[PDB]
């Protein structure tokens, strides 16, 4: 009946779904239009002001340059140290920054999708109290080392035979409170420049000054804290001197406060004895091989989810394994899921077991029984 | 830490790249498969069969493994 | 092997297997790469790098018997 213009109202709504995406794309061209006109500023570091209009500030590389500033720009924040940038073409202050922070330390920052607690850690409950002994008790609860009259210490570092478990430990203490945290491997901080090796650390240590409260973890502390050669070589002294300055940046002429280091090898003959002294490592933690009851309690940890058939006897396993560790016993239950796959079987029994005991035995014939002590 | 490209004037990112590889790490990957079969090699069937079962067979057959609880080597 | 010397040293190429031991386990687990290695002498071969949970299985190869030369040739 009225339908006149019920087609061409049709058109008209059709015509108007068109323009609305017509005007996102108008939208859109007008954003990358508007975007291409702007330029960058260049970056650099304030020393101090000669007169009200007149500053003299240094580029990220060499050369210095007597500036001015920007009339609307406050000069009360301009403290000597600050970060600014300064246009391209006249070089005149126009903004300040905050601090940098490293894409490296940002990435050492935070990195474990790792969720292991202390129940998957078993045989050495004495030295994990040890270690919390340092890094729980005085961040939460210091009033009463000041009642007493003494001051908690900074670091410790943990030793003993391959494979005790050190960095489980460590996975464990970083993933199971609630604090800032820094994890890295001594030998990913050097490289062939000049300057960048001893500068990695002072930025990682500046960072950790900033947010007062963090930990340290660095593994493998013989890649660079190993002791200082006479008559050596050129293109090794810089390790040494990366090496002084951590020993200057630890217990140097500035305190510390609220920071703690942690610190793992295998083998700490070959630490230089300087940073072995009492006030920059306090604390010297033993991991030595686990016993008979430790051994039973690793087996228990690990023989666990496997399905299991039959009866088991864990006496035997533990008298016939003698001097392994934890990597040994998590062997002999992959052994024993081997021999149960051969055969084509889907259960174990201890026959499995007894058999891979006696398997993994006879591999260590081959492998060194040194063992070394801090001295 | 990612890698972009830069108007070489105006100074602002245009596209984002991949991640770049050192040249000797690529020059390493094998391009031409060997030809050799395990029909021409005597006197090592314990070996080969300690081996494969240690390689090969946690790809093909990881429905066996957590099946029974046992991570592989 | 490593060692401890206060005269000269040779240090570059213990930080390198170093950061190869701290590929293996390690920190962060991998569980989809394998590791092949071969080597003719074991006795001057550094501990770390034998421990079960870097290498876990160790192979060794025989000289061939009367059998296995007959079927070589
Ligand atoms: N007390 C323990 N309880 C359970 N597992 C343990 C224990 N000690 C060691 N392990 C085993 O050790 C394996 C890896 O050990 P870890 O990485 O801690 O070695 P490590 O002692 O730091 O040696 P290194 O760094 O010198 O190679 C873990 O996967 C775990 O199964
Ligand atoms: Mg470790």
């Amino acid at each position: 009946k009225l339908l006149e213009h019920k087609e061409i109202d049709g058109r008209l709504k059709e015509l108007r779904e068109q323009l609305k995406e017509l005007t996102k794309q108008y939208e859109k061209s007008e954003n990358d239009l508007k975007a291409l006109q702007s330029v960058g500023q260049i970056v650099g570091e304030v020393l101090k002001q000669l007169t009200e209009e007149k500053f003299i500030v240094k580029a990220t590389n060499g050369p210095r340059y007597v500036v001015g500033c920007r009339r609307q720009l406050d000069k009360s924040k301009l403290k000597p140290g600050t970060r600014v940038a300064l246009d391209m073409t006249t070089l005149t202050i126009m903004r300040y920054l905050p601090r940098e922070v490293d894409p490296l330390v940002y990435n050492m920052s935070h990195e474990d999708p790792g969720n292991v607690s202390y129940s998957e850690i078993g045989g050495l409950s004495e030295q994990i109290r040890e270690l919390r002994e340092v890094i729980e008790l005085p961040l939460t609860n210091p009033e009463l080392f000041q009642r007493v009259g003494i001051i908690p210490p900074k670091g410790c570092l943990l030793y003993g035979p391959p494979g005790t478990g050190k960095t489980l430990l460590a996975r464990a203490v970083a993933s199971q409170l609630d604090c800032n945290f820094l994890k890295v491997v001594s030998s990913s901080i050097v490289d062939k420049y000049i300057g960048e090796s001893a500068r990695l650390i002072r930025e990682m240590f500046n960072y950790a000054r900033d947010h007062q409260p963090c930990i340290i973890f660095m593994d493998e502390i013989d890649a660079i804290g190993g002791r200082r050669f006479s008559e050596g070589t050129s293109a090794d002294r810089e390790i040494q001197r990366t090496l002084m300055e951590l020993l200057n940046q630890m217990d140097g002429f500035d305190t510390l406060h609220r920071v703690k280091m942690i610190m793992a090898t295998n083998r700490p003959d070959t630490l230089d004895p300087a940073l072995l002294r009492p006030g920059r490592l306090d604390r010297k933690i033993h991991i030595d091989l686990p016993n008979e009851q430790a051994r039973l309690d690793i087996l228990k940890i690990h023989a666990g989810p496997i399905t299991k058939h039959g009866e088991i006897d864990y006496e035997a396993i533990v008298k016939l394994s003698d001097g392994f560790n934890g990597a040994d016993l998590r062997n002999v239950c992959t052994e024993a899921g081997m021999f149960a796959i051969r055969a084509d079987h889907d259960f174990v029994v201890q026959e499995d077991f007894m058999k891979a005991v006696r398997k993994v035995a006879d591999s260590k014939k081959l492998e060194s029984k040194l063992d070394y002590k801090p001295v | 830490g990612d890698l972009v490209g830069v108007n070489k004037d105006s100074y602002l990112i245009l596209e984002t790249l991949p991640t770049e590889y050192d040249s000797r790490v690529k020059a390493m990957e094998v391009d031409e498969r060997p030809t050799e079969q395990y029909s021409d090699i005597g006197g090592l069937d314990k070996q080969i069969q300690e081996l494969v079962e240690a390689i090969v067979l946690p790809m093909n057959h990881k429905e066996k493994f957590e099946n029974l609880g046992i991570q592989p080597p | 092997k490593r060692f401890d010397s206060e005269k000269a040293g040779d240090r570059e190429v213990q930080r390198t297997m170093l950061e190869l031991l701290n590929q293996l386990d390690g920190f962060q687990p991998n569980t989809q790469v394998k590791v092949i290695a071969a080597t003719n002498r074991v006795d001057i071969l550094d501990p770390a790098l034998l421990r079960s949970g870097r290498l876990d299985r160790k192979i060794e190869f025989p000289m061939p018997n009367e059998e296995a030369r007959a079927r070589i040739m």
